[PDB]
DNA sequence: CCATATGGTTGGGCTACGGCGAATACCC
DNA sequence: GGGTATTCGCCGTAGCCCAACCATATGG
């Protein structure tokens, strides 16, 4: 999560801020990832 | 609002009283604020405890000390036969040699500047004896520093022995030296009665005056101490000196030792001054046991030895549960001295068998039945005390074995060096090469030498 | 110097091949079909 | 392998299938010819230095190969061996320190199968063996005989 | 605080503890000069 | 390796060997004669080296 | 007046899943 | 004993601590 932070552009920037994630030490794998963790829940409607 | 003389803090400063909370309790303290807000409250009932109140300079000085030869001691043809007669005893050719060498470099004007590694054997201050007799065949006189009181004992004890109806006035002055005699001696070789002048760190401190400053016989100067080699060298306005520091500084000045300064060390140890079975190891006290049971089948001594802080008689009344037979001490120091000697004499009665020493220091003597030594902090020390353990463990045609005991193996540096003290046999030179190595690792410029050289030359 | 290529012999790589392999003290019997050991340097580093 | 063969006929198909396995070593030992005796080591090689190449970079640092270093504890092995054995030791030193030089038999030749991977002091990443040198993705096989960089080459967009 | 559960030893004692970076204006961190960026991690809540 | 070779062919374990090989067990190689305490000595068979 | 205890100075040295497998008990 | 999945396992996936030495403090 320590993350190079990026400025190609202020919406670069801006979005590399709100930008947010699932992974990190606590979060998941590639290796067991299946879809639960790739579709879109219905409750993601006007929050993600 | 009051300043404190404080015991046992420092400087304490009274500041009003504080009824401050105990979980539950509100005892009295007092404001205290010290050296560097020391905000100590104390409880008030401790009121007893509380009163109401670089070196360029040095560097460019040798340089020009370099620069200027100075005197000769030519070669006097009485004065040293005078002393060479006296000796009823062989030299080593190899020494004599060195010997013969170092007088030819006092035949010459130039600053002499010698190392020789010369130990033990046929007396070691032969040398030293014979080129003061030609210091004080010229009549200059001869300093002598020592590592230690009990050396500068020993050896102006030596020159007392080789000047008996010899008149080169020897004279020690150390901790031990009376002080009335301290200052008629700092008079007497400041008046030129005195030719010889013997002791430690006081002779450094103690203001001293040089008729003739022809000698200065320095020794195992490592534990001497580099800024005492400073202090030396502040002793040094350009005189003629004796280094039989066998034992080196190192690498802050050694490898500058080579080059300029004359690396006439000896060589061939003798055949009969055979070594000690070395066994570098692990610890086991069964191993501990072997070695007690050999000890008392030859009904030797013991040498042990503990440098960590850790209880010494703990860990001896350990070894006694180990082994209820023999008879231990405590040699650690911080001890009134009669303990020591007493404890010298009772390992001569030799009813205490091993000798829990904790110092080479404490290890200055070889005992002759001494003929095993068990070491287990040896990667927390250093090789000059290592090989003088092991020459103190052993007298000569008796097989003493060395044991040392090592569990961890995770001080690599320590470790390849503990082998390459073990590989050794005897001294064949690896007093020198081993002394090479350990420097080689311990520190790891002519451009400048010669550069600001020049400049000396030019002052 | 303005010509084709030489073709290259047996593989060095193969000969560093060899070369860890009798590093583990095994014998390889390299051979041709007739049960010659050729040896790949013919004797540049063979006693 | 007589017995060997009546365990083959002896009904357990256990012991039938051991065996069986041992039948197969000590086949392929004798149609291989090979003597079972030279299991055990003495000759221990020497690796050419092109091979093990400890080169050094521009600050003083090298090409540092790990067996290389494997090597000096292996001759510091030998040698105390061989003046330990010159000097008539008592045994438990003797056998202590044969232990050991097996333990560094068995290091160099693969670090961590036995034990602990004993790394360089002050490293916790191990001592590369001849094993990785051999197995592995950057292992002889896949690394210097699969994949590589290539000379007289380009690259651009389209 | 000094609080020697016997002695009633009472030190109240400051200590420096670390040097510890700063959200700059923006909301960024200047790290060994470099920027850095720290994207925000979802996961699980605890519970039942 | 599974098997060892030496697990194979004189039928042991990797314990057996680290006993013999790292010096924690004997092996007999000859009988000599001798008894295992009651039970005879036969090749191939451990020992704890004080009770050798 | 001396001694023994204090302390000061360097010296020198070091520290959670998946495939196969392996006991794992188990049917006649 | 010969044979059966089985069930879960394993493998794979940068700190003092004393050693001499010196002066500093003190009761018979």
């Amino acid at each position: 999560l320590s993350q190079f932070k990026d400025e190609t552009n202020p919406l670069s920037s801006l979005r590399h801020k709100r930008r947010i994630s699932a992974l990190g030490p606590g979060g998941l794998t590639r290796e067991r990832a299946g879809f639960d963790v790739r579709d879109v829940h219905r409750t993601h409607y006007g929050r993600i | 609002g009051d300043y404190l003389i404080h015991p046992e803090h420092g400087v304490g400063q009274y500041l009003g009283l504080e009824t401050r909370e105990v979980l539950g309790v509100k005892r009295d303290y007092l404001v205290l604020r010290y050296k560097g807000e020391g905000k100590l409250y104390l409880p008030v009932e401790q009121l007893p405890l509380l009163k109401r109140h670089l070196a360029g300079r040095l560097l460019v000085l040798q340089a020009k000390r370099k620069a200027t030869p100075g005197r000769a001691f030519p070669p006097l043809p009485e004065w040293d036969p005078l002393v060479e007669k006296g000796f009823p005893y062989e030299l080593t050719p190899d020494q004599k040699r060195a010997l013969e060498e170092v007088l030819r470099d006092l035949e010459s004007p130039h600053p002499m500047d010698r190392l020789v590694s010369g130990d033990v054997g046929f007396g070691k201050t032969e040398v030293a004896l014979r080129a003061a007799h030609r210091v004080v065949g010229h009549g200059a006189q001869v300093a002598f520093l020592v590592p230690t009181t009990l050396l500068a004992e020993q050896h102006g004890k030596t020159f007392r022995e080789r000047f008996q109806g010899l008149p080169v006035r020897v004279a020690v002055l150390s901790r031990f030296t009376p002080p009335k005699e301290e200052e008629a001696i700092l008079k007497g070789l400041a008046e030129g009665t005195v030719d010889i002048v013997i002791g430690t760190h006081r002779l450094l401190q103690e203001d001293v005056r040089f008729r003739d400053l022809g000698l200065l016989i320095v020794d195992e100067e490592h534990r001497f101490g580099v800024a005492q080699k400073e202090r030396i060298r502040e002793l040094k306005a350009e005189v003629d000196t004796l280094y039989l520091s066998a034992t080196p500084i190192p690498r802050t000045l050694y490898s500058a030792l080579v080059g300029l300064k004359d690396l006439s060390s000896i060589q061939t140890p003798p055949p009969g001054r055979k070594p000690i079975k070395t066994f570098l190891a692990p610890f086991d006290p069964l191993l501990v046991r072997e070695a007690i049971l050999f000890e008392l089948e030859r009904g030797g001594k013991v040498f042990y030895v503990h440098d960590r802080v850790a209880s010494i008689e703990a860990r001896r009344r350990f070894l006694e549960s180990l082994v209820p037979e023999a008879r231990i001490g405590v040699v650690h120091g911080q001890m009134p001295e009669s303990l020591i000697e007493e404890t010298m004499l009772l390992f001569a009665e030799g009813a205490y068998d091993v000798l829990l020493a904790t110092t080479i220091i404490e290890a200055g003597l070889d005992v002759p039945e001494a003929n095993t030594i068990l070491i287990e902090r040896a990667d927390r020390l250093g090789l000059a005390t290592l090989y003088q353990l092991r020459g103190r463990v052993g007298r000569r045609e008796e097989e003493a074995y060395a044991y040392l005991f090592h569990p961890p193996r995770l001080t690599e540096a320590a470790e390849k060096r503990l082998a390459a003290i073990a590989d050794l046999s005897d001294l064949g030179s690896g007093h020198l090469l081993a002394e090479r190595d350990m420097e080689i690792r311990g520190v790891g410029s002519l451009e400048v030498y010669t550069e600001l050289l020049e400049e000396a030359i030019r002052k | 110097k303005g010509e084709d290529v030489p073709e290259p012999s047996v593989p060095e790589s193969f000969r560093v091949l060899v070369k860890e392999l009798q590093a583990l003290a095994l014998d390889v019997q390299t051979l041709d079909e007739k049960d010659n050991p050729v040896d790949i340097f013919e004797g540049l580093a063979s006693k | 392998e007589k017995e060997l063969l009546e365990e083959m006929k002896h009904p357990s198909r256990a012991r039938r299938a051991k065996a069986r396995k041992r039948l197969e070593v000590v086949r392929a030992f004798l149609d291989s010819g090979n003597r079972p005796e030279w299991m055990i080591l003495e000759a221990v090689p020497v690796l050419p230095p092109d091979l093990r190449p400890m080169v050094q970079v521009d600050g003083g640092r090298f090409a540092t190969s790990d067996l290389n270093d494997l090597y000096r504890r292996l001759i510091n092995r030998n040698n105390r061996l061989k003046k330990l054995l010159a000097q008539g030791a008592p045994e438990i030193i003797i056998r202590n320190e044969k232990r050991m030089l097996q333990e560094a038999v068995d290091a160099l030749l693969d670090n961590g199968r036995r034990g602990a991977p004993v790394t360089n002091p002050g490293s916790d990443r191990p001592l590369r063996s001849l094993t990785d040198i051999l197995s592995g993705k950057q292992g002889r096989f896949r690394q210097n005989l699969l994949g590589k960089r290539v000379d007289y080459s380009g690259r651009s967009v389209i | 605080q000094l609080i020697h559960k016997d002695t009633g030893l009472i030190k109240e004692d400051e200590v420096f503890l670390g040097h510890i970076p700063l959200m700059t204006e923006d909301g960024s961190f200047i790290i060994n000069g470099a920027d850095r960026v720290i994207v925000s991690q979802i996961h699980r809540s605890p519970g039942v | 390796d599974v098997p060892s070779k030496i697990g194979t062919l004189l039928d042991l374990s990797a314990t057996e060997l680290e006993q013999v090989l790292y010096f924690s067990k004997y092996i007999v190689l000859d009988p000599k004669g001798a008894i295992l305490n009651g039970v005879p000595v036969e090749k191939r068979q451990l020992l704890t080296d004080e009770e050798y």
